[PDB]
């Protein structure tokens, strides 16, 4: 965890703690995400989120929870050097097939049924390995940009 | 002498990278340059050589072969004659003002006898010559033997 | 030391004394670390920081720490200010085969060993010479931003 991504989890703290207290209660995930455009979030959700920590969801009790889940988060600055270390003549997004050989013989992590998943909903471009960069800016920040 | 001038040897300090007080034969030429003479490069090479001392081997060096060297250096400094400087650049160039052409001089500095790099070549203009491409050598040469 | 900055361990100080008398003690380390989230702040290092110390941990005495280990702090205008020099046209990071050479030769304090582990954790462009600022940012204030 670096300082400015920390920083990050602290802004997103304080939008979802509206009392301004220390502590994410159920009301607060509930108005954020009525302040967001969830009329209907069910408590069930609310719930979910809360029965994932042991305690009151305070700043680190938050950081602990999301850094659990994130064990290989990493930045777009990072993921980016690797990815300019595998094209080293820059520009140019790499082969589809240089890609899935060199994930599956290298790494057990890089094993195909999984590249098969790299490639179903990080599109063509990304997962064939061509384009680049678009999938570093997901892997920060999911969701279709 | 001594005048026994100490500070030599604490000019040495400061070229010794090791701290071991001994400093490389590749560097005795800059240190020359450094204490305040002027040997040109292929008379830094004899005189070497001419002591059968390789300079394309590993060396070393003690301050006790550093002194006398740099002592049969100074007696060189008698070379050093600003009127054909001025006079050299003088005839370098017609009309009746001291101007050289911008890449006239760098490239004559950089190919001409003892090769200078052409980004010391750079370093020794900058600031004399201005974008006018005239370089006014009355000035220059004055900047270049005020270090 | 700028008077600023002398201002700003001021105010570090008065963060750490919390019993406002003038002199940290070992109360102090703890119960400071203890609202920084550190519960499990052992004593053997609350100690090895009054070690650091010939007497009592007065505004005098934290100065005198400070400037003993900080005989080469530069503040990041003045670090800025010189890579200003190295980049004299302005805006861009300079090469790292660059960065390398001028701190070996002009000085001993720039010879390699030494630019290996400036590149170990101040990252690549940190490291390469390239980028230029966040080097000024964690060398005033450590850790990753």
């Amino acid at each position: 965890f670096d300082e400015t991504e920390i920083e990050d989890f602290k802004e997103a703290f304080t939008v979802i703690d509206q009392n301004a207290d220390g502590i994410i209660d159920k009301d607060d995930l509930r108005e954020t995400f009525a302040a967001m455009g969830r009329l209907n979030v069910k408590n069930e959700e609310l719930d979910a989120m809360i029965k994932e920590a042991s305690g009151p969801i305070n700043f680190t009790v938050f950081l602990t929870m999301f850094g659990e889940k994130l064990k290989g988060a990493d930045p777009e600055d990072v993921i980016m050097g690797a990815f300019k270390v595998l094209d080293p003549d820059g520009k140019g997004s790499i082969k589809k097939s240089f890609l899935e050989e060199l994930l599956t013989t290298g790494g057990g992590r890089f094993t195909p049924e999984e590249i098969k998943n790299m490639w179903a909903a990080f599109p063509p471009d990304v997962a064939g390995n061509v384009d680049y960069k678009n999938i570093c800016y997901v892997i920060t920040h999911g969701e279709d940009a | 002498s001594k005048a026994a001038a100490d500070d030599f040897k604490e000019a040495f300090l400061l070229f010794d990278r090791t701290g071991d007080a001994k400093i490389t034969a590749s560097q005795v030429g800059d240190i020359a340059r450094a204490l305040g003479q002027n040997p040109t490069n292929a008379e830094i090479n004899k005189i070497l050589g001419n002591p059968s001392k390789e300079e394309m081997n590993a060396a070393a060096i003690t301050f006790e072969e550093f002194l006398p060297m740099l002592q049969a250096a100074a007696n060189n400094k008698d070379q050093g004659t600003f009127e054909d400087f001025v006079e050299g650049l003088r005839v370098f160039d017609k009309e009746g003002n001291g101007t050289v052409m911008g890449a006239e001089l760098r490239h004559v500095l950089a190919t001409l006898g003892e090769k200078m790099t052409e980004e010391e070549v750079e370093e020794l203009m900058k600031g004399q010559e201005d974008s006018n491409g005239c370089i006014n050598y009355e000035a220059f040469v004055k900047h270049i033997m005020s270090v």
